[PDB]
């Protein structure tokens, strides 16, 4: 499946996944095609901070999903 | 403090 990811620039990239793929595969995929630090990146879908560990099919993203790549936070919890 | 996280 095919999945967009929308960025503040406003510059849609098409990236090309698959059910099993983790989502950091995913960000990591950006690099390769940008070559953004994947430990720079903060996919969000669906008002949701989508989490390093897990895959795609765990967040039933579907096909031609679009999700949005903002930057990393730095938490305020913790010290 | 003197640890980390983050949580
Ligand atoms: C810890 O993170 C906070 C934000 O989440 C910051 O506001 C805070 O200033 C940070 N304190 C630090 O000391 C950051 C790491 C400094 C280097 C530590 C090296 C270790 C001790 C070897
Ligand atoms: C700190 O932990 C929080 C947990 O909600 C996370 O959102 C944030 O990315 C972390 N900040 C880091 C790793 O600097
Ligand atoms: C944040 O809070 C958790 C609670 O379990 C601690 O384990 C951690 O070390 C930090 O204090």
């Amino acid at each position: 499946m095919q999945i967009f990811v929308k960025t503040l620039t406003g510059k849609t990239i098409t990236l090309e996944v698959e059910p099993s793929d983790t989502i950091e595969n995913v960000k990591a995929k950006i690099q390769d095609k940008e070559g953004i630090p994947p430990d720079q990146q903060r996919l969000i879908f669906a008002g949701k901070q989508l989490e390093d560990g897990r895959t795609l099919s765990d967040y039933n993203i579907q096909k031609e999903s679009t999700l949005h790549l903002v930057l990393r936070l730095r938490g305020c919890k913790x010290x | 403090x003197y640890x980390x996280x983050y949580x």
